[PDB]
RNA sequence: UAAGGUGAUAUGAACCGUUAUAACCGGCGAUUUCCGAAUGGGGAAACCCAGUGUGUUUCGACACACUAUCAUUAACUGAAUCCAUAGGUUAAUGAGGCGAACCGGGGGAACUGAAACAUCUAAGUACCCCGAGGAAAAGAAAUCAACCGAGAUUCCCCCAGUAGCGGCGAGCGAACGGGGAGCAGCCCAGAGCCUGAAUCAGUGUGUGUGUUAGUGGAAGCGUCUGGAAAGGCGCGCGAUACAGGGUGACAGCCCCGUACACAAAAAUGCACAUGCUGUGAGCUCGAUGAGUAGGGCGGGACACGUGGUAUCCUGUCUGAAUA
RNA sequence: AGGACCGAACCGACUAAUGUCGAAAAAUUAGCGGAUGACUUGUGGCUGGGGGUGAAAGGCCAAUCAAACCGGGAGAUAGCU
RNA sequence: CGAAGGUGUGCUGUGAGGCAUGCUGGAGGUAUCAGAAGUGCGAAUGCUGACAUAAGUAACGAUAAAGCGGGUGAAAAGCCCGCUCGCCGGAAGACCAAGGGUUCCUGUCCAACGUUAAUCGGGGCAGGGUGAGUCGACCCCUAAGGCGAGGCCGAAAGGCGUAGUCGAUGGGAAACAGGUUAAUAUUCCUGUACUUGGUGUUACUGCGAAGGGGGGACGGAGAAGGCUAUGUUGGCCGGGCGACGGUUGUCCCGGUUUAAGCGUGUAGGCUGGUUUUCCAGGCAAAUCCGGAAAAUCAAGGCUGAGGCGUGAUGACGAGGCACUACGGUGCUGAAGCAACAAAUGCCCUGCUUCCAGGAAAAGCCUCUAAGCAUCAGGUAACAUCAAAUCGUACCCCAAACCG
């Protein structure tokens, strides 16, 4: 899930990381702290995710 | 009898701190000197 | 704009303790770990828009690292803020 | 959560635990 | 490249992918908190406080960019007096610091030797400051040589413990010349003819070559001891590879490797061809370096320490000729 | 009013004893002088080594001072052990 | 089917050493001849690491002083509960400032420390604990002092210094009572409030400074008056009459507390006010300060502790009642008054004298300059918003700081 959203318009890839900045993150993290969260390579690849996100967005917008 | 050393944190900072050797350029050399010689702590600080 | 980002940004996690539990049974305030600056204006307002309640203030504390020496290797622990968010007459969590 | 800390194995004269 | 991994102390839990976007390495990019030249101001280092202009859920409060000094250039303002200048405001380019040694310059000693010690030696060494480079400096004689002759500077070997300097004491100690490394010559002080005319600096294409990931790469078994055999014995094969590391005791044929043959999407250092921009060939004449040379006063370096002291420089006072 | 008097805190150690491998690398007990000033003290700075300061003893300058400490000349030199 | 090192033996040479071997050892050593040594240690008050020695000796760190019953524990004089004895109590008590940085509380153990044991601790491991518009820092200003755009000087480095910028040891705005956890409270809970700015409404109005004026803004010594914190007695409230004589009595025990804010503003201290006219003064101007004239009254104005009522028919409150993980938790709660004495603390930066003549700036009230005055801005009342960030445990005459 690399090349999916490189052809997405500002927009809906700014919605999208809103997104998985709100949900899959908070609710994990807190999970995570409270001891429900059993799978922990959630965390890691929701934040890959936004970090990768985030890169795409670099790219795009400006330059 | 009292000793030599008093602990004070503003006396200390204000003569030997990192912002007081940079005042003047020799206390430049003296830490281009701590960095070559590799001592974790350059300057006494917090 | 980051607004937004910055309150889904500045809470990380709760905090469990009997203190935490007597405050929240009798003061009905939570307590909660917050990320290094936590300006009390942010987390109210990440706290109103998450958990759709209603706090009358909030104030927060920085507590200081522990220093353990595991084996013959000393190290502090990273130090982190905790806010007691009090809410109203109206709790869900 | 994290109980395991891994404990290393400490000196001849270490703390009985 | 790829079927093992999510770095180690340091196991565990949960997962990814196995024919390709699992994991790892390389080239190009994005984020790159704060202090640190820190450069918005300050300050006790990882800290506080802000102004301006751009856009915004409750006026609330937020996000982004800028906001230091000097030097040069450009523009607008601008007094003591008209002008003008000084000064002030704004636009553009360069530096500000960190680095082991080498280079040049401005400074710059002592200990110690002379068996003391003041000349001297130590020494332009110890050490400080400034400036830049990958080398730097110097460099094409107002030089030598001797009236025979050599024609840029630099480095190595003789001359060389020679001649010389030195309370001629300690000690210092060349130069001409000879043999080697490498060899490039120009430009301004100025006019006319011809004027891309050769060599260079700045950017693209192509060929060659090397790096940043790597690939292919030969061949041994049975028996005895022995925990384990690579070790005793037997008979075999490769070798453009017994150079090396590990493999339960010492391995050419167990693995990684070595000899040898290959590999590059992208960026690369260097040798050439082909392009575009810039200074700029060759011929005739003139010019050919003034507060300088030199000298008085005091010193420094030339082996030369003021001695008969040649040579260059400098602090002050003077000061020509120019072919 | 007293650079006044006796006398607490405070300042100093004039006498005696213990302590000299002590609790303290000048200490403890009772006496002792001042205790409104020429007093003392907390904080914040300045005076830096042939130099600073010194109601001046060759005193002090971080337990070291008739010339501190740190790195270099430097493995100074020693007709000496 | 056993190298070196280590550990004994028998030989061998005038000798440094060589040879073989019993045991550990486990994979390295090396013939003869030549080449080079950081090549042979027994002393240099030679250096590093270990161990004797004095020696199971001094000593076990102010001569304030421990014991007993019960509890845990294997071990009890030192750990915990209770009763006695003693010490400090101007401290050997409680708060802080500087200085340390989790030593603070709980669970858990005696590996190392406590000059002994220790189940214990400021020890080892795990968990919990620090809540600020009113506390301080932060921020405005600044003294001593530092940095220092321009600038002066100096071979360079660099030294001085202006405008400016830092620099609290100082000046600026605001909170008190009670209760709570094992640890925070003037931060949390209950009540009363207080202060600074932004936003909007209402009625007015001239606003507007790095500029001017006041204040901020000050020494020493000393006496009195009113006060208060505080304590004594008495009255009142609840209880007691008591193991060795008496103790219903003029007797004994415990309580008899309540803040900040709000209004009145007193004791006391300071000062003469109201109005008009003018002035080259205050580096420009000014209705502000200052000065000169007058008419009027003689009182006004400023500062000012404390007490009094609201705060508060609220909290607190001796004691009793019911359960106890037997440490402790819930309910209840009577009176809560007068006099005296009284401080180093307030009136008081007050008042009287003395020479040694006793900081600066900012906030604050006022005046206008430039510019605008249908605006903007300010005033007075109302509602609302914000007051960010940092330390908040613990020790602080000590076991935790410097020695």
């Amino acid at each position: 899930m690399k090349a999916k959203e490189l052809r997405e318009k500002s927009v809906e890839e700014l919605n999208t990381e809103l997104l998985n900045l709100l949900r899959e993150q908070f609710n994990l993290r807190m999970q995570a702290a409270s001891g429900q969260l059993q799978q922990s390579h959630l965390l890691k690849q929701v934040r890959r995710d936004v970090a990768r996100v985030k890169t795409l967005l670099n790219e795009k917008a400006g330059a | 009898m009292k000793r030599t050393f008093q602990p004070s944190v503003l006396k200390r900072n204000r003569s030997h701190g990192f912002r007081a050797r940079m005042a003047t350029k020799n206390g430049r050399q003296v830490l281009a000197r701590r960095r070559a010689k590799g001592r974790a702590r350059l300057t006494v600080s917090k | 704009m980051i607004r937004e980002e910055r309150l889904l940004k500045v809470l990380r996690a709760p905090h469990v303790s009997e203190k935490a539990s007597t405050a929240m049974e009798k003061s009905n305030t939570i307590v909660l770990k917050v990320a290094k600056d936590a300006t009390k204006a942010e987390i109210k307002a990440a706290v109103q828009k998450l958990f759709e309640v209603e706090v009358e203030v909030v104030n927060t504390l920085v507590v200081k690292g522990k220093v353990k020496r595991h084996g013959q290797r000393i190290g502090r622990r990273s130090d982190w803020k905790k806010a007691y968010v009090t809410l109203k007459e109206g709790q869900n969590l | 959560n994290n109980r395991p800390v891994y404990i290393p194995r400490p000196r001849p004269p270490h703390p009985r635990l």
